[PDB]
């Protein structure tokens, strides 16, 4: 029972209720059986059409959430996650979303920021389901949510140190927005 | 009865494979 | 591809929407900093 790069225990990361809802779900028993990292990719391209936690009147755990749980179970290495993010993410966006979600769940804050912040420039459309019905979202919105919000996809995100704190300890470089450079000129 | 763990190269090949399959499916749908 | 909604239909508009979103993010960050600055400025003198 390996522990994540951060302090947390993979089993306890998701709520007991959420875990129960996932394991009891049809999609877990049918589509998460015998699955490995490559098979994770298979299930993503096949069955993931939106990002969300438990949704609907049936409080049905999304295929997204279930695959996230399966990733928690697998505890994939950094190299495979990089494969997801860059190769899989470039080709399949929901795979990038899944990877970002998992990283946010299981990696040190420095790693979280450095890995996820570049994809604030990823503007591809994503389907977002859950709180306040069904809506359209974007990759950069999802990333922003991962970086700035306490809860995402029925999962509590562990509190991170503020970015400025990491910058002060010289653990992080200042984030550069292209629009920041345009905006400096706009404000003047 | 255990499950084999995938390597980065294996996952890479899987991604490439699925990509090819999807593109081929699109070609079959446009040709049909 | 599993597209939640098709990309590259209106690249100009999509990029514009992204530009607006990032601008709003910068808005939030700057507003937060300014708020703290006003707080310290008021309390100190």
């Amino acid at each position: 029972g390996p522990l994540a790069p951060n302090g947390l225990n993979p089993a306890t990361i998701m709520e007991k209720a959420v875990r129960e809802r996932i394991v009891e779900s049809y999609f877990w028993k049918e589509q998460c059986f015998g699955v490995n990292e490559a098979d994770i990719v298979d299930r993503v391209v096949e069955h993931v059409r939106f990002v969300g936690g438990v949704t609907g009147v049936t409080q049905k755990p999304s295929p997204f959430l279930c695959l996230a749980f399966k990733l928690l179970q697998l505890a994939p290495g950094d190299d495979i996650l990089k494969e997801y993010l860059y190769f899989g993410g470039e080709k399949f966006k929901y795979l990038r979303a899944l990877a970002a979600f998992y990283i946010r769940l299981t990696r040190p804050d420095k790693e979280v920021y450095t890995l996820l912040e570049p994809f604030l420039e990823d503007r591809r459309k994503l389907r977002r389901k859950g709180k306040n019905g069904t809506s359209l979202t974007y990759m950069d919105e999802f990333i922003d949510d991962l970086l700035t919000k306490d809860r995402v996809c029925s999962t509590s995100l562990w509190k991170m140190r503020r970015r400025d704190i990491l910058e002060d300890l010289d653990l992080l470089e200042p984030r550069v927005s292209p629009l920041g450079s345009l905006e400096d000129i706009l404000e003047e | 009865g255990e499950v084999k763990k995938a390597t980065a190269e294996e996952v890479h090949a899987r991604i490439e494979f699925l990509w090819q399959r999807e593109q081929e499916k699109k070609k079959e749908q446009v040709v049909s | 591809g599993a597209m939640g909604t098709t990309d590259d239909v209106d690249p100009e508009a999509e990029y514009a929407a992204w530009k607006l979103r990032e601008l709003r993010r910068l808005r939030r960050e700057r507003d937060a900093i300014e708020a703290r600055e006003r707080e310290l400025a008021e309390l100190e003198r």
